[PDB]
């Protein structure tokens, strides 16, 4: 391959926290960021820092009057903040905290100025890690997420792209994505994700598309902990599949680190590899790549992880040693850069695996 | 000062009183006030209101019969209730406690929801039946598929639908998880019990006390055009006793004119 | 043939009920409610498990848009909500008709997490407060660097600051100060590298704390069904089980001899168990003291004798059937688990043992300061000594007791990287073992048809009446309800077959 | 005072309970078919085939007293919390052209239908007569029969999903956390 | 309506009372089947000779001591449905008015 990859990141994405017990915490962008510097990888990539987007770029996709309330809406003000709070679903799973809107604009700039470079060919990889908010849906903070700066990401690719294709692997499905082009046929999203009484609830097998976007939306039900070689087993032969027959000019890929091997909310059992397996084969078609960054809670597997994959993508192999990061004590014991994935009993049988490949298949069957 | 609306019986937003306590959502009030407007002052409930104002213990009878007065000659069967409306407070509506009686299928949530008779490492034992001590065969696969302790990897797990008790694998049907949170699971061998055909919409009736229902049996046995309430073997609601032979004679002669339509 | 089709899905649904809802289907079907595609799925789902009466149905009637479950469809109404930024292609491009919203997909119930362990937890909690330190550190040093950059243009991105003046002036005075630095600049630079300093110490300390914690917790998190076996295994490793195992492969191949199947291809895990055995037998306090070298002869006996690997190596360090009652079954069971134990951990011995001597460490920070010398110090992290053996002496030793279970199971863990968590119980099923011999033995029947056994073996050349008679015998040393184990094993391949006659002799 | 209501009508009554509650559909308003215009209609129908003077000019004043009682009690008896949500919404629209609000000309043929359900725990807690309360309970029951006759084009098996004129409308998420949350 | 450990709904005069059944009488084997079963009448158990070839039912009732235990046939056992709650009910109210007239 050999790619030119452009990067992006802002020194204040690690400066925004959120509530004291959540989840969600950006500073594991930094540590990340930190990995890819001190490995010298900074000299194979474009750096850069985005501006941050504005309100009329948000109202794009979301309304104007959820941009407004989110330029406004502060831990002082929120008190006399009742009905937003409830109608856009602002509370305590999306909670507010000091840099709220900053970090949104961060995150949107960011992506839409990758889009940007994708578009005028700047680059044929662009990364953003601090986007990949796949769960809020226009008008409601959702997932911890607040903006789906991914829609517009594809907007403005389809801005130059005919067909763009969106793959979410995180262990939650892509349900703000997926609904943001359930009825158009340009964009495909195909999510790998767990389903059953999980959060997102959605991505169920039976969800094709409707209206025009019939047959132009993938959903790949799983059971808990699959492991890398079943991973990529139910990986590869679909997006073999849909590269052969929808063929999209450009795609877009959601790297959450939440389906890691001993994520703090994560079920599933892939290692470092496992996950890397996907990027290599995703890297494999040569259609420009614009890599976000989604789930993922446990900082420290996905620090590595990312910076794994950047090394991965500039088509080279990281050391497995640190290079002496400024967080060393966040890596573990041996101080390594991998994830080990646990000794857990994956329920995914062939048989079940076997019929979502043949359902999968039969739908695509109509889709040259 | 009440934890629920004095209208929905719920919590949350509370516009209480002073001069009676009760609480009332924002929404659960007659006209629905904005909160964010806030009257800003002494606001009573309806029932307060009438009491301050009208209720003089012997004058009361003096407006009503005023009311009255200015509505007999008008409309007066509904005078007195016209009047008397006035004086409560508004209310949730709900269902007068007969017609769901009327269905015993039905039965009401915590907060006055609609419920019906769908609302609901390695484990071995989960394919043994324990009352019999046999094992769970599989409608589809004729297996239990234990699998063992030593190879925990070939067991297949099982659901043993909630309606028929027939047991299940999770692989002969494509299916990723247990239902264990949200209805009952039913599996694959239940009538629909609701139709789209090309559109047109049909659907069963639903489940009635047996002393309301009135069972029917026709006398052709070979053509009679029913619904789907039939038995196999407000008069409006009649079950058919549908003599299962008419069954076959009614699919046969179905399909010979299926056959036909496209034939001749 | 066709007028005899509703017996033949009679008698293959087997049941009323089914056939109450598969008998209300088709009349649903004949009252021109369900359509085709509805009725073929039906009977798909009811007589589809057959090729041939499915098939009948299909060519017989001449079978030769679609919504989602998880979205819903909002009216025209709820369309038109000004967005100040969509562009038209935007409005053809995106979609606001179809939501999920997963709480309407979730039944309103909820969801279902996942089970953590309470290492998980702690793991967790430390880095909860490692991220709360280097948060507070980072804004800190943002906002100090910011300040120089101030103070040093003054001597002659917009909340950080102000939310870190607050933090530090948390009387409320930052309020007014920060509007003060607006119009004293470097008395707050200086307060805050004075709490950088104290933050940067208690981080140090904290640090040292959070790694001491930290070090004998993560390999334990990791171990799932670890921590669970040992406990599992022992309610798991039950003759109730097996045979519960047995009836269900024999029920299920009864609905289309060799029900169990087992391959032993290693020689030396023969006496990698006869060793821990004897260690296990002589050190146990609970036989006689002519007990446990009686114990020692049957189990040489009966391995020299069943594989007749040899009958003296033992001690330095044609088909052939066998009728078996449950004692001997589960005994055989037995001496099968551990086998295939052992067979698993020797198999990866060898790329276990190379990654252990290939085990480098990082030289930054790591041996400048910092080293796990926990089970160096004892021995049990496998320098050289190949896994297999070093494996075999330290289940010697924990037989013996002179190691307590922990540091068997860290070590396990941290050596074989948690793929050797189902040899925590190999004291207890090898004492179940020797348990299941002593029964063996001190029983008259089982005797009985253990020398059976010992004379169908050892003659090797019998006539065509050698099933017969040998199963006759060991009913006649039996009694009318306990099952049989046919437990066959021919010396050209070492495979051994079990089939489950229960009650067939009769 | 014992009420008979079809079974039909029961079982729409029971539908209804749970769209708006379990299904969280509010009606789409305005309807089509309204309480005004099918009093009209009743009334219409009823009073031509009728030629006694005192029972046609009793259905005039029964028809005027129902809507005028309807008109009085939507707003306070007959909506479910859901609803209010779309009830305020429709207040703050008629008040936005200093209009008066008439629900017979919005609602129709089943906030009338449920009207008459909770007649009999109205009743009790008046002071009126009993044949008074027999001849309105007579009247009711007679609408009610004229309705049944007329009931396979006031109730009719429309899906939102597949039909915008269905009688629900799937309401949004935001519209939902608002209605049951205050 | 009739099983073992079932509900049933068993006449006693102008009244009914609820109990479950525990035993299940075949006639023609003079046999009756427990829960905790083929076996013979036992020692201490036994049915009247005119529901002793009827079939009969053990039954315990509910709101009474286990030592009102009873054997009652199909005449006085009905099935357990909405007629019969509803029937029970009946005579409760009658058994109310009754006992209002004797009062006042
Ligand atoms: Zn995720
Ligand atoms: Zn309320
Ligand atoms: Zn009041
Ligand atoms: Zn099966
Ligand atoms: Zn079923």
């Amino acid at each position: 391959d050999k790619r030119r990859v452009a990067y992006f990141y802002d020194a204040d994405v690690g400066n925004y926290a959120y509530g004291a017990g959540h989840p969600m915490k950006p500073h594991r962008i930094r540590m990340a960021h930190s990995l890819i510097m001190n490995y010298g990888l900074y000299k194979k990539m474009e750096i850069y820092r985005a501006k941050p987007a504005t309100k009329q770029e948000m109202c794009q996709f979301h309304t104007d009057e959820y941009i407004d309330f989110l330029s406004r809406v502060t831990p002082d003000n929120l008190e006399m903040f009742k009905r937003e709070s409830v109608k856009f679903n602002v509370g305590d799973d999306c909670p507010v905290f000091d840099g709220l809107y900053e970090y949104c604009s961060i995150s949107g700039g960011g992506s839409m100025e990758g889009a940007a470079r994708l578009n005028r060919g700047k680059c044929d990889v662009a990364v953003n890690y601090a986007g990949g908010l796949h769960h809020a849906k226009k008008s409601e903070a959702s997932g911890f997420c607040y903006l789906n700066d991914i829609v517009l990401g594809i907007i403005e690719l389809l801005r130059y792209h005919p067909r763009v294709l969106y793959i979410d692997i995180d262990v939650h499905h892509g349900d703000g994505v997926e609904e943001a082009f359930y009825t158009t046929d340009r964009v495909m999203t195909c999510s790998f994700h767990k389903y059953g009484e999980f959060f997102p609830g959605t991505g169920e097998l039976r969800d094709i598309g409707v209206g025009a976007g019939k047959n132009y939306a993938v959903n790949v039900p799983l059971r808990d902990g699959i492991d890398d070689a079943t991973y990529r087993s139910v990986f590869e032969p679909v997006i073999k599949k849909i590269m052969e027959w929808y063929q999209p000019s450009a795609v877009v890929l959601q790297c959450g680190g939440d389906s890691l091997s001993g994520d703090r909310l994560g079920c599933f059992n892939l290692s470092m590899e496992g996950h890397a397996n996907c990027v290599n084969y995703v890297k494999s078609f040569g259609i420009p790549m614009m890599v976000v960054g989604g789930g993922g809670y446990t900082m420290r597997n996905v620090a590595r992880t990312w910076c794994f994959e950047t090394g991965l993508l500039n088509n080279v192999v990281l050391d497995k040693d640190l290079p002496y990061n400024e967080y060393y004590e966040y890596y573990g014991p041996d101080y390594k850069l991998s994830v080990r994935p646990s000794n857990m009993f994956n329920v995914n049988t062939p048989e079940y695996l076997d019929k979502v490949m043949t359902n999968i298949f039969a739908n695509l069957e109509n889709t040259k | 000062n009440e934890d629920f609306c004095s209208a929905c019986n719920q919590s949350g937003s509370f516009l209480c009183c002073d001069t009676c306590p009760k609480s009332f959502h924002f929404l659960c009030l007659d006209p629905p006030i904005d909160p964010n407007n806030l009257p800003k002052g002494d606001w009573h409930c309806n029932e307060c209101k009438f009491k301050i104002f009208i209720n003089n213990s012997m004058a009361t009878l003096k407006k009503i019969e005023s009311n009255f007065i200015k509505q007999n000659n008008n409309v007066k069967i509904f005078a007195k209730l016209l009047f008397n409306i006035d004086s409560h407070n508004p209310k949730q509506f709900q269902l007068p406690n007969y017609i769901k009686e009327t269905f015993p299928a039905v039965k009401t949530g915590s907060r006055g929801q609609y419920s019906d008779e769908n609302d609901k490492s390695y484990n071995p034992d989960t394919h043994i039946d324990s009352n019999s001590g046999k094992f769970l065969i599989c409608y589809k696969c004729n297996q239990t598929r234990l699998g063992s302790w030593s190879h925990p990897e070939n067991s297949r797990l099982i659901m043993t639908c909630d309606y028929c008790q027939t047991p299940w694998h999770l692989d002969c049907v494509p299916r990723a998880s247990f239902k264990n949170l949200g209805s009952k699971w039913k599996c694959p061998l239940h009538s629909p019990t609701k139709v789209y055909k090309k559109y047109k919409v049909w659907k069963k009736q639903r489940l009635i006390n047996k002393k309301n229902q009135l069972y029917y049996e026709p006398l052709q046995k070979i053509g009679y055009q029913n619904n789907g309430n039939i038995q196999i073997i407000n008069q409006d609601f009649k079950i058919t006793q549908i003599d299962e032979n008419s069954i076959k004679y009614d699919f046969f002669d179905k399909i010979y004119k299926s056959k036909m339509v496209q034939k001749r | 043939e066709e007028v005899t089709f509703f017996e033949k899905a009679k008698r293959y649904i087997g049941n009323k009920h089914l056939y109450t809802e598969f008998l209300k289907i088709l009349n649903l079907y004949s009252q021109d409610i369900l359509d085709l595609d509805d009725l073929v799925e039906k009977v798909d789902f009811y007589l589809g498990s057959n090729k041939e009466l499915f098939t009948w149905f299909k060519n017989f009637v001449g079978y030769q848009e679609a919504f989602g479950p998880s979205y819903k469809r909002l009216p025209k109404s709820d369309t038109f909500m000004p967005c100040s930024g969509r562009d038209d292609m935007c409005w053809e491009v995106l979609n606001d008709e179809w939501v999920g919203h997963p709480v309407w997909a979730s039944e309103d119930s909820g969801f279902i997490a996942h089970r953590k362990n309470q290492y998980e937890e702690t793991l967790f909690k430390i880095e909860e407060e490692r991220h709360e330190y280097d948060f507070y550190i980072e804004s800190n040093l943002r906002t100090i660097q910011c300040l120089e950059t101030i103070v040093n243009k003054i001597e002659n991105s917009m909340t950080i600051y102000k939310k870190v003046i607050r933090k530090v002036y948390d009387k409320e005075r930052g309020f007014e100060i920060i509007d003060a630095l607006h119009e004293t600049a470097p008395v707050v630079l200086k307060r805050l590298k004075q709490k950088d300093e104290e933050w940067r110490r208690a981080q140090r300390e904290w640090n040292k704390v959070w790694r001491e914690l930290e070090q004998k917790v993560f390999f334990k998190s990791l171990d799932h069904l670890g921590l669970t076996f040992k406990q599992a295994d022992k309610k798991l490793l039950t003759t109730k089980q097996l045979i519960s195992e047995i009836s269900s492969i024999k029920v299920d191949q009864t609905n289309k001899k060799s029900q169990l199947d087992f391959d032993f291809p290693d020689k030396n895990i023969f006496y990698d168990i006869l060793c821990l055995a004897d260690t296990f037998i002589t050190h146990t306090t609970a036989y006689s003291n002519p007990d446990k070298e009686r114990l020692k002869d049957l189990l040489k006996y009966f391995i020299s004798l069943f594989f007749s690997i040899s009958f003296e190596k033992i001690e330095e360090s044609s088909i052939f059937n066998l009728f078996a009652n449950t004692n001997i079954y589960i005994f055989f069971r037995h001496w099968t688990t551990i086998y295939e134990r052992l067979l698993e951990i020797k198999q990866m011995n060898e790329r276990v043992t190379k990654e252990i001597n290939t085990r480098s460490t990082v030289t930054f920070a790591k041996d400048l300061d910092l080293l796990s010398s926990q089970l160096s110090e004892m021995g049990l992290d496998f320098v050289g000594e190949d896994a297999y053996k070093q494996v075999l002496r330290l289940s010697r030793r924990l037989i013996n007791g002179d190691l307590e279970h922990q540091w068997f199971e860290e070590s396990l863990r941290q050596a074989y990287n948690n793929k050797a968590f189902k040899l925590y119980t190999i004291d207890k099923v090898t004492q179940s073992l020797v348990k299941h011999a002593h029964t063996l033995m001190t029983d008259a029947k089982t005797a009985e048809i253990m020398a059976l056994f010992v004379k169908d073996r050892n003659a090797s050349t019998t006539s065509a009446k050698d099933q017969i008679i040998y199963r006759l015998q060991v009913r006649s040393h039996m009694s009318n309800t306990e099952n049989m184990f046919r437990i066959e094993f021919d010396k050209r391949t070492l495979h051994v077959s079990i089939q489950y006659i229960a009650l067939d002799d009769l | 005072i014992s009420l008979q209501i079809p079974i039909k009508l029961k079982s729409v009554l029971v539908d209804d309970w749970e769209y708006v509650t379990k299904d969280k559909k509010i009606c789409r308003l305005p309807a089509d078919v309204t309480v005004e215009m099918v009093l009209n209609k009743y009334e219409h129908e009823v009073s031509q085939e009728l030629e006694s003077p005192g029972s046609q000019s009793q259905l005039s004043e029964y028809c005027a007293g129902l809507k005028l009682y309807f008109d009085k009690c939507l707003g306070n008896m007959l909506l479910y919390r859901l609803e209010r949500l779309q009830y305020d919404e429709l207040l703050k629209k008629s008040s936005k052209d200093q209009k008066p609000l008439v629900p017979i000309r919005i609602y129709g043929a089943i906030h009338l239908l449920r009207l008459i359900s909770v007649l009999p725990e109205l009743i009790s807690s008046t002071t009126m007569d009993l044949q008074s309360c027999q001849l309105l309970i007579k009247q009711t029951e007679d609408f009610l029969v004229w309705l049944l006759m007329h009931v396979d084009e006031y109730f009719n098996d429309k899906d939102p999903n597949r039909s915008d004129d269905a009688l629900y409308v799937n309401t949004s998420s935001q519209y939902e956390g608002v209605a049951l949350g205050m | 309506e009739f099983a073992l450990g079932g509900r049933c709904l068993a006449f006693h005069g102008p009244l009914m009372y609820e109990a479950k059944i525990l035993k299940i009488w075949d006639p023609s084997s003079k046999m009756y089947t427990s829960i905790p079963k083929p076996q013979k009448l036992g020692e201490d158990e036994s049915i009247p000779e005119e529901i002793i070839n009827g079939k009969c039912f053990f039954i315990h009732y509910q709101g009474w001591k286990s030592s009102w235990d009873e054997w009652v046939g199909y005449d006085r056992i009905r099935a357990y449905n909405e007629e019969n709650i509803a029937m029970k009910k009946r005579l409760a109210n009658e058994a109310k008015e009754a006992k209002k007239s004797l009062l006042e």
